This record gives C-alpha cells, structure tokens and sequence, in this order.
C-alpha cells in the first residue's frame, strides 16, 4: 500500500505537471442522449465515429461558468482528472474546447447512478453497503495521499459499472491543496460540521461526508434532513444523531467515529489515518486487497442491454448544442 | 416513521450542490 501509493504518487505528479490538451473534436463524436444534467451544461452519451465507442462527453459552457465564478475549479477539475489513474475513478479520455464550450469526454458507465437503485431499492443491506464503502475507503486513500480532497461524495456522483463496481465521477470541487481550504463546497445534507462553520478544513471532511454516505445507504435516508438547506446545517451541527433500529452495533459505532463534529476525534483524521477505518469491527470481513482486484462477489449487477443502452439512465430535455462564431472566454481558459 | 417523513420531504430527488 504505502509502496503502491508511492510509485502513484510518481505517475500522478508527471501528468500533474503537464497536463494534456485538445485531445479530439466535438465532430469525432455523434451525440446521442443526455445521460445527465448542471448548471453551466449537460453530459451527454456520445459515440466516436472513428472507433466506434460509446463515452459520457460533460460539456461546460464557457459563460455561465465565469458568470458562477467557477473557472478555478474548473481548471481543477480537468487538471486532476487527467492526472489520477484508479479502479474506482472514472477515466478521462478526450477533453478540448472550442469558441463556446469546454468538453471532457469520459469512459461511459453503462450502470447507472447509485442514487437511482438506492432510491427505487429502499435501503442495501450492511453487507451491501459494505461493498460500496470500502472501495471509497480505498479511492480516499488513494486521492487523499495525493493531497487532494474530493468534497462532493454523494449517491448521485457514484457510478454502478457492468461489474457491479463504483465509478466516482463529479471532480468539479477536487482541489489538490496541502493545509486547509475554505470554499463553501459541495451539497447541504453531506457537508461537513467546520465547512458549515466557516472554519477552513481539510480532507477529514471527505470522512465526515464517507458517514453520512455509508448511513443513507444503510438507511434508505441522509441522518440530517429537512425541507430547507438551514434547517439542514443547523441538523449537522447540533452534533446529535439518531440512528435506525437495525444498525448493527459495529455499524453504530463506525458511524459514531465517522460522523464525529470534533475533528481531532474523527477517524481518518486521527493518528492512525485511514487505518482506524480499515481497522474497524464493522469491516472485519473486508478483504481490502480483493476488492481492489476487484475480484469480489458483487452483490448486485445493474444489467444493459447491449452498448450505448442508457436505460438505468433518467430522461432530460435535449438542450441543443450551439457554438459561437466568436471566441468566449480565451485567456480565463487557456490552460484547458 | 423517518422513512416516511423523508418521503414526504422535498429533498428525496437528485441533490444538486451549493456554489455561492
Ligand atoms: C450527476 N451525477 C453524474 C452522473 N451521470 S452524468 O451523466 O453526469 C456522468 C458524468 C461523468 C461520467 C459518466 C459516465 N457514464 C454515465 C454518466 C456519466
């Protein structure tokens, strides 16, 4: 492990330093169907009319990202994901920009949203849950040693693959940052106590947001929950937390440990690292190695039928894509 | 229940994040 991250350490730090760039052309791909939908654009199933392969193209619109102040992030996001290299990240393949938008064609992730299984489903049992959070634990690990902080973990941005595995897509808040931050990141119901708090934090938010994944999963809903965002951060610090009947004890104290308001008490953030988690009754059966491997039994597999099948996919409108005759936002993105 | 008064809630769709 110590040995594993230290050779990825060395990959990631080459691409980090220089990243790649225009890699392709919006007219290499036919657009399809709109698998999912933002704020400044859409992602959209497309095919590579040269290789015949099917990819999930994100595409930015260049204004309303300067209009939302998200250019920085932005540049992260790419930046990163051009860098990183794991079993449980979804892979870049292709990104380039043209006169109006920004595009970062991914691996399509035939699967799913875990949201959406979750959401019909009910509630996954412990050992099910299990499955999901353990390679979390792992991608955090992976990510964290890299100085990075994910800060968007949530049902929605974990991908269900043809194996039954995670795919975490959504790298729109990851920033590589050694010491703290203080950007007011990520969705209400899986933020962190200190973020609400205006405080400046680090990765240990990345464990808070891992409890309050690992207790929807288990529950069928989040541990704090309210109709309006406020009522939902005045929830989370309070610091109180109930928890359904049918956790098991290990589980109501992993998550005790996860969801802890005090940082310098909270696992992951504590002496041990990432161990206290590993370590921990709850995951005792864990074979941590094997699921990296990802030679484990799968619990559930979402099927498709055939490539380019979206069908564990939502419909959206089709929004149209337009391009400008001039060039938007040249010296805000150049670096893309 | 808590189940049901999530149910019931209107956060129960797919959560979009918090920018400014
Ligand atoms: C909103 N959470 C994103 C999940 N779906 S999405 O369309 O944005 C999406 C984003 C990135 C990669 C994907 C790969 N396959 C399918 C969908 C993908």
């Amino acid at each position: 492990v110590k040995e594993f991250l230290a050779k990825a350490k060395e990959d990631f730090l080459k691409k980090w330093e220089n990243p790649a760039q225009n890699t392709a052309h919006l007219d290499q791909f036919e657009r399809i169907k709109t698998l999912g939908t933002g704020s400044f654009g859409r992602v959209m199933l497309v095919k590579h009319m040269e290789t015949g392969n099917h990819y999930a193209m994100k595409i930015l619109d260049k204004q309303k990202v300067v209009k939302l102040k998200q250019i920085e992030h932005t540049l992260n996001e790419k930046r990163i994901l051009q860098a990183v290299n794991f079993p449980f990240l979804v892979k870049l393949e292709f990104s380039f920009k043209d006169n109006s938008n920004l595009y970062m064609v991914m691996e399509y992730v035939a699967g799913g949203e875990m949201f959406s299984h979750l959401r019909r489903i009910g509630r996954f049992s412990e050992p099910h849950a299990r499955f999901y959070a353990a390679q979390i634990v792992l991608t955090f690990e992976y990510l964290h040693s890299l100085d990075l902080i994910y800060r968007d973990l949530k049902p929605e941005n974990l991908l269900i693959d043809q194996q039954g595995y995670i795919q975490v897509t959504d790298f729109g808040f990851a920033k590589r940052v050694k010491g703290r931050t203080w950007t007011l990141c990520g969705t209400p119901e899986y933020l962190a106590p200190e973020i609400i708090l205006s405080k400046g934090y680090n990765k240990a938010v990345d464990w808070w947001a891992l409890g309050v994944l690992i207790y929807e999963m288990a529950a069928g809903y989040p541990p704090f929950f309210a109709d309006q965002p406020i009522q939902i951060y005045e929830k989370i610090v309070s610091g109180k937390v109930r928890f359904p009947s049918h956790f098991s004890s290990d589980l109501k104290d992993l998550l005790r440990n996860l969801l802890q308001v005090d940082l310098t008490k909270r696992f992951g953030n504590l002496k041990d690292g990432v161990n206290d988690i590993k370590n921990h009754k709850w995951f005792a059966t864990t074979d941590w190695i094997a699921i990296y491997q990802r030679k484990v039994e799968a619990p559930f597999i979402p099927k498709f039928k055939g490539p380019g099948d979206t069908s564990n996919f939502d419909d959206y409108e089709e929004e149209e894509i337009r391009v400008s005759i001039n060039e938007k936002c040249g010296k805000e993105f150049s670096e893309f | 229940t808590t189940y049901a008064d999530f149910i019931a809630s209107g956060r129960t769709g797919r959560r979009n994040a918090i920018h400014d």
